[PDB]
């Protein structure tokens, strides 16, 4: 069901699945290729930045020897896990910590 | 085009379809330096 | 004379198999659940609460993940980890069972 | 031998001409992110 369509209900049903909005705070997978360490995939917690001209991918320079980057012009992948197994594990197994 | 033709190369099959994967959910975007983030964390 | 395929012979479904506990004074593995072992311990008891809820938590936290890991580091999750030592021809499955209840918990919180 | 019709084709270029050492073939990265090699 959309959410704009549906704007009827009071509250929601036990057992439905809600697809919210990243918040600040949650983990991520953050990449940069070519991936040659086993660091090149790492789990940043998420700073959502509410400026509109942004749209860059900021991380402190002192995390960018995980993935060998600079700032001339890279490009780095991120997705937000959204299973719950799978946010487990990122929390759990791929921090970057 | 032959079906073996699929297979071989870095576009074939098998590395293009199996041992790699388009995904939804993911995002890139240019990386930029902030002071203010922690090292765990990204903007 | 090596003679025509037969029915004894050419059979694809793999035969059962009887599943061997090792007794609990003969384990050899650890007595520490490993990193993998706690996340997917973690993961699986996160994901049944999403699908059923019901937990003997006495604490209060809304999610998943929270109750999950309070559920192992309380040793109150119900799971079993078994670790498959070998697969035998003659069709025993040797495994390990242990409880996570009265294992070192690696995490840290 | 004054004839042109059925001469070869590929005699009009210029007469005469395993791994690549400079192709990223083993290497699995987008085309659309190559800036990441650049020496800097
Ligand atoms: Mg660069």
């Amino acid at each position: 069901h959309d959410i704009e369509g549906l704007k009827q209900d009071f509250r929601l049903e036990v057992g439905d699945i809600l697809y919210r909005d990243v918040v600040t705070g949650d983990v991520a997978f953050f990449n940069r290729q070519p991936s040659l360490e086993r660091s090149s995939i790492g789990v940043h917690r998420i700073v959502v930045l509410e400026n509109p001209k942004i749209s860059t991918f900021q991380m402190n320079v002192s995390a960018c020897a995980w993935y060998n980057a600079d700032f001339d012009g890279d490009q780095m992948n991120l997705w937000v896990p959204w299973s719950v197994m799978s946010r487990v594990e990122a929390e759990l197994l791929c921090s970057v910590r | 085009p032959s079906i073996m033709r699929r297979l071989p190369r870095k576009e074939g099959r098998i590395r293009k379809s199996l041992l790699g994967s388009q995904v939804w959910s993911i995002s890139r975007s240019t990386i930029c330096g902030n002071s203010d983030l922690h090292l765990d964390e990204v903007g | 004379i090596v003679e025509s395929p037969s029915i004894c012979e050419g059979f694809v479904q793999a035969s059962s198999q009887t599943l061997v506990i090792i007794p609990d004074n003969e384990r050899i593995t650890s007595n520490v659940l490993t990193t993998f072992e706690a996340t997917r311990l973690v993961a699986v008891r996160a994901q049944q609460l999403a699908i059923n809820g019901s937990t003997m938590l006495k604490k209060k936290y809304s999610s998943p993940i929270d109750i999950a890991k309070q559920e192992l580091f309380n040793r109150k999750i119900p799971l079993l980890v078994m670790r498959c030592i070998k697969v035998t021809p003659e069709g025993q499955k040797i495994v390990e069972i242990w409880n996570p209840r009265e294992m070192g918990i690696p995490l840290l919180d | 031998g004054e004839d042109s019709s059925m001469d070869d084709i590929s005699a009009y270029s210029s007469p005469g001409l395993l791994d690549d050492p400079f192709s990223i073939e083993d290497v699995d990265i987008s085309l659309d992110v190559l800036d990441n090699l650049a020496p800097q």
